[PDB]
């Protein structure tokens, strides 16, 4: 929220942005049920909810098909693709001898229940046991004699009502083969979300902050297929821990540094580009700039992507030829005429003769640049005119 | 306590050079800015340059070619060194203590010194 | 090259919020910090980072940062400090503000 300009390098510093930085993850197992529709009163009678029973078992099998091709693969963020083989890891585990015949047997009566693991890792399973209250306490004797659909008109309705899930969620792993990149609202729904991260292995700190900002837990949570057990359905989904909730960060912009006299232009170009962030008294460098998203003040960061820099290396922003820590930089003459889009203002470096002027939209093109870099401001300008690329400023104001 | 002294000659004469020097009792880590200020009679106070523990120097861009700031860690102490003295420039010089981490890296001057008087005559 | 302009002189009344202006001209966009000097001793900083209080300062002791325009507050003030309050933002030279001096009245 607080940008300065390092004449020294031509670069700009920006540090008003906290953090959330993610640390480990929660699993939890979900236990759907599909009823008792397998073989029960088809006959030969089409009629019109008979066409949607077929649509359940057609369900079934592909759920069964993609289940078993699921098992084939296996033959032996990028950053967060290391989380993607331990959450497929947990799932092999948990799929094989009987440790799903423990995890069922400890939801009998409740649909919540925390159970451990072989391996002794804590983990969340829940069933929702809704669609066999209605297929077989207020389906069964509905349908009897193979007399299909005519002894009833608001029943035909409520059929597709209690069907929506099963179907939605069986279209989307036969699309994604099992992994599901993003948690839908239908794998897991409101009042599973408020309540599935709040017995998370953290303090009351970071829980609050994930119920506020569950749109983007559910952006970084991924769940894959266990299979099918009987008349079941078994899979499990991946949650993010942040491990903190509040620590200083910054950004760094840079550019072509100057020009030279005597006609050659040549200066130094930072090439740092990124964040930093605090964890324990040490500053971690991310080393990509497409790795973290700001929401406001906050910006939400994984621990397994960024990389540790060793302490005193602060004066980097000091560029004097520093012996203490040798900040990497690029060396080369090379000019590049450039404009980096800092957040509350602009940095322009423009050198081989070509015009460099502000435009404000209402005023015109008034105070026209200099050939050295310089700080323009969303407020004293609102554009940076070259040619015909005029840059927009954001309306972000801090 | 970190505590702060400056001491040197207090009477100059014009054209000459000028010196001083701080002497720190507690710690001249590379942990903190060491900068002088004065302030000049009629009371507003004007920034000389500050010195970090390794070699950063940046003076006020007023002064320049006249002020030279070093350092004498093996004492625990920095001096100061003016050029072309002038009767415009006696003023009570400050050594001060600043923090870093907070705004740019430069940060809020957390403890001065005393204040030695220097005349020019 | 750059100027912190506040008023040179506030007056206020005994148990009445004080605040004093610092007028910069791009000011937000950057860490504003105050300072407090007694007549003849140092000055002792009072307020970094217009939110800040470093160590021991009363609780009475608070600052702002909006639009162009960084304010400290001294809510009910007190005759015990009638010190001069300078600014500071680093724009690679430390420009100071031009002093402000409170008076409680005296007496």
């Amino acid at each position: 929220l607080k940008e300065s300009y390092l004449e020294e390098s031509c670069s700009t510093i920006t540090e008003g942005y906290l953090s959330v930085l993610r640390t480990g993850w929660y699993t939890n197992v979900f236990t759907l049920e599909v009823g008792d529709v397998e073989n029960l009163t088809c006959a030969d009678g089409p009629s019109l909810i008979k066409t949607e029973l077929d649509l359940t078992k057609s369900a079934l099998r592909e759920l069964r098909t993609v289940s078993a091709d699921q098992l084939a693969r296996e033959e032996q963020g990028v950053c967060t693709a290391a989380a993607v083989t331990a959450g497929v890891a947990i799932a092999k585990t948990i799929r094989l001898e009987s440790e799903v015949t423990a995890i069922k047997n400890a939801l009998k009566k409740t649909n919540e229940a925390v159970s451990t693991l072989g391996n002794g890792v804590r983990v969340l399973a829940t069933a929702v046991r809704e669609l066999k209250d209605f297929v077989s306490k207020n389906l069964t004797r509905a349908i009897n004699k193979n007399k299909c659909d005519i002894p009833d008109l608001k029943m035909a309705v409520s059929f597709s009502q209690f069907n929506r899930r099963f179907l939605n969620v069986v279209r989307q792993f036969s699309d994604n083969a099992g992994i599901t990149p993003a948690i839908s609202l239908d794998l897991m729904t409101d009042a599973e979300l408020a309540r599935a991260v709040s017995n998370m292995p953290t303090s009351a700190g970071q829980i609050k902050l994930m119920l506020e900002n569950r749109a983007m837990v559910r952006r970084k949570g991924f769940g894959i297929l266990i299979g099918v057990y009987g008349s079941s359905v078994i899979y499990m989904v991946q949650l993010p821990i942040f491990g903190v909730i509040d620590t200083p960060c910054w950004i760094v912009k840079a550019a072509p540094s100057c020009s030279e006299k005597k006609g050659n232009y040549a200066c130094l170009l930072r090439e740092d580009q990124g964040w930093y962030c605090q964890n324990a008294g040490s500053t971690v460098y991310y080393p990509n700039e497409k790795d973290c998203e700001t929401r406001g003040d906050h910006v939400f960061c994984d621990t397994a992507c960024g990389i540790n820099v060793a302490e005193q290396s602060k004066e980097c922003n000091i560029n004097i030829s520093t012996t203490n820590y040798p900040c990497k930089v690029s060396t080369g003459r090379h000019p590049i005429s450039m404009v980096a889009l800092s957040p509350l203002g602009a940095l322009v470096a423009c050198y081989k003769g070509v015009s460099c002027s502000i435009g404000s939209n209402r005023v015109g093109i008034i105070k026209q640049l200099n050939k050295g870099c310089s700080y323009i401001t969303n407020q004293d300008a609102d554009t940076v005119t070259i040619d015909n690329t005029v840059y927009q400023l954001s309306k972000v104001e801090g | 306590q970190v505590q702060l002294q400056e001491s040197g000659p207090g009477l100059v004469k014009p054209s000459e050079t000028l010196s001083l020097t701080c002497t720190v009792s507690g710690g001249s880590i590379s942990n903190y800015y060491w900068n002088w200020i004065r302030q000049p009679p009629g009371k507003g106070l004007e920034w000389i340059g500050y010195f970090y523990y390794s070699g950063s120097t940046k003076y006020n861009p007023s002064l320049k070619s006249r002020v030279t700031i070093s350092l004498d860690m093996s004492k625990n102490q920095f001096s100061l060194k003016l050029r072309s003295v002038t009767a415009a420039d006696t003023a009570v010089y400050y050594c001060a203590r600043g923090t870093m981490r907070e705004s740019g890296m430069p940060d809020a001057f957390d403890i001065w010194g005393q204040g030695t008087v220097v005349t020019v005559s | 090259s750059y100027e912190l302009i506040q008023p040179p002189s506030v007056s206020v009344s005994p148990g009445q919020t004080a605040i004093i202006t610092c007028s910069g001209n791009n000011l937000g966009n950057k860490y504003a910090c105050w300072y407090q000097q007694k007549a003849g001793q140092s000055p002792v900083m009072i307020i970094y980072q217009d939110n800040r209080r470093p160590s021991g300062i009363p609780e009475r002791f608070s600052g702002s940062n909006s639009g162009n325009t960084a304010t400290l507050t001294i809510s009910g003030t007190q005759a015990m400090d009638e010190a001069d309050y300078y600014c500071q933002a680093w724009d690679s030279s430390v420009v100071f503000g031009g002093g402000t001096k409170l008076t409680v009245l005296g007496q």
